[PDB]
């Protein structure tokens, strides 16, 4: 079973750092190339850097000067060590092995990407840490409506990402509509979530969101109950 | 068994296993490179596609990288 | 840098449809070039290298082919599995470089939104502040239009939307709006509207509210 899981992902202040690091497990790391690439909603996939099986590193001209990548064979570990970070460092980062392959001429190396990590989040951003305030969206209805209502949780004003929403402690899921997060002028984000149920469930049955903040330590159970 | 095993190219110990093989094929950098070769271990000789070569044998180690 | 381009950059397709990506290199990458299939959430897998060789388990409707400056992924047969976005990436040489990705949605008939409004809730006003929220559900095509107006005056600037990724089940989108004025302003106005623009909609449906009633 080939895994690279990531850790030491967080968020700082422009000009701080982070280390990254990637756990490699079911293969004989020290014969990779490895490689960490990044993804932005703004600036698609981009290969950050490479270390290869034989020591070389590699830099996007985009971090020359702030990373460096490092490995320690006999822990399978790959590390990024993250300085002098920018806004626009903001992304997803994966913990990447480039190809070996074998022919009859000889090994060859990096062809592709064929093992990707799940990714850490990096934020850099002036923000402070800030967990949301979870506001209901409440329904109106007549006694006698019927067809589909809407309920939902704001979960307002947090930093950074992300939060986790589920409803009734995961036993609703159907109708469920978690919306990607807004970043707002303030530097906050702000998302919704929503689900459409029977009117009438309105009079018999409980809706509470779960919100949970892990970057604040933040856990809240919102009710929402029609008005 | 003890057979070779890409991409390592090392003996290792195989107990469920009964057969080493040497498995070699064309991909789209044939022309630059050769064939691609893949050395393992398995419980019966592999079936294989009709452009795969494969070789079995029953031996301890008897799949090395076919250098010559 | 090698500059790779994807055509289109999004498409709708029906199961079974034939889909064609190409992707442009803006110099010759010989067949170093790859393709990756990514799911939201998720990270994106190798499916083909060296232009036109699938990877071990990739189904046969999928192929690449292409050299020089000129590639294509072909999916021959598409799949509930295969509505993702799509990337190429050169190995030509360093910096490693991947296209923008095409994004392949799913094509359904026109389903015009359900469309609700939300109040601002009393905690919140008590901070100072009134979010008012118009959720436009299980629509078809994705592009919609939310327009806020307070006592009739259009508002610009102080509202935010997001849309969902294409729902499972129905092939539908979502989208929510939150509208946000201070309590002060809040408080100064009586009818709050959203009026929503839907190809699904013969003429654009408002859904409102009174403050207070």
């Amino acid at each position: 079973e080939v895994q690279l899981v990531e850790s030491g992902g967080g968020f700082v202040q422009p000009g701080g750092s982070l280390r990254l690091s990637c756990a490699a497990s079911g293969f004989t790391f020290s014969n990779f190339d490895m490689h960490w690439v990044r993804q932005s909603p703004g600036k698609g996939l981009e290969w950050v850097s490479g270390l290869d099986h034989s020591g070389g590193a590699h830099y996007a001209g985009s971090v020359k000067g702030r990373f460096t990548i490092s490995r320690e064979d006999a822990k399978n570990s790959l590390d990024l060590q993250m300085n002098n970070l920018r806004v626009d460092d903001t992304a997803v980062y994966f913990c990447v092995r480039g190809t070996l392959y074998h022919y009859t001429s000889g090994s060859y190396y990096s062809d592709a990407f064929d093992i990707w990590g799940q990714g850490t989040l990096v934020t850099v951003s002036s923000a402070s840490v800030k967990g949301p305030s979870v506001f209901p969206l409440a329904p109106s209805s007549k006694s006698t409506s019927g067809g589909t209502a809407a309920l939902g949780c704001l979960v307002k004003d947090y930093f950074p990402e992300p939060v986790t929403v589920s409803w009734n402690s995961g036993a609703l899921t159907s109708g469920v509509h978690t919306f990607p997060a807004v970043l707002q002028s303030s530097g906050l984000y702000s998302l919704s979530s929503v689900v459409t149920v029977p009117s009438s469930s309105l009079g018999t049955q409980t809706y509470i969101c779960n919100v949970n903040h892990k970057p604040s330590n933040t856990k809240v159970d919102k009710k929402v109950e029609p008005k | 068994i003890r057979c070779f095993i890409t991409p390592d190219v090392t003996s290792q110990a195989c107990p469920d296993g009964h057969v080493c093989y040497t498995k070699m094929w064309c991909d789209n950098f044939c022309g630059m490179r050769g064939k691609r070769v893949d050395l393992g271990c398995a419980a019966t000789c592999p079936k294989v596609k009709p452009g795969v070569n494969i070789k079995c044998c029953s031996r301890d180690n008897c799949n090395p990288f076919p250098t010559r | 840098e090698i500059v790779l381009t994807q055509s289109p950059s999004s498409l709708s397709a029906s199961v079974g449809d034939r889909v064609t990506i190409t992707c442009q290199a803006s110099q010759d990458i010989s067949n170093y070039l790859n393709w990756y299939q990514q799911k939201p959430g998720k990270a994106p897998k190798l499916l083909i290298y060296a232009a036109s060789s699938l990877e071990s388990g990739v189904p046969s409707r999928f192929s690449g082919s292409g050299s020089g400056t000129d590639f294509t992924l072909t999916i021959s047969s598409q799949q509930p599995e295969d509505f993702a976005t799509y990337y190429c990436q050169q190995a030509n040489s360093f910096p490693y470089t991947f296209g923008q990705g095409t994004k392949v949605e799913i094509k359904r008939t026109v389903a015009a939104p359900s469309v609700f409004i939300f109040p601002p809730s009393d905690e919140q006003l008590k901070s100072g502040t009134a979010s008012v929220v118009c959720l436009l559900n299980n629509f078809y095509p994705r592009e919609a239009k939310v327009q806020w107006k307070v006592d009739n005056a259009l508002q610009s600037g102080n509202s935010q939307e997001s849309v969902t990724e294409q729902d499972s089940k129905d092939s539908t989108y979502s989208l929510s709006s939150t509208l946000t004025l201070s309590k002060a302003d809040y408080e100064k106005h009586k009818v709050y509207a959203c009026e929503v623009t839907h190809q699904g909609l013969s003429s654009p449906v408002t859904k409102s509210f009174n403050r207070g009633e």
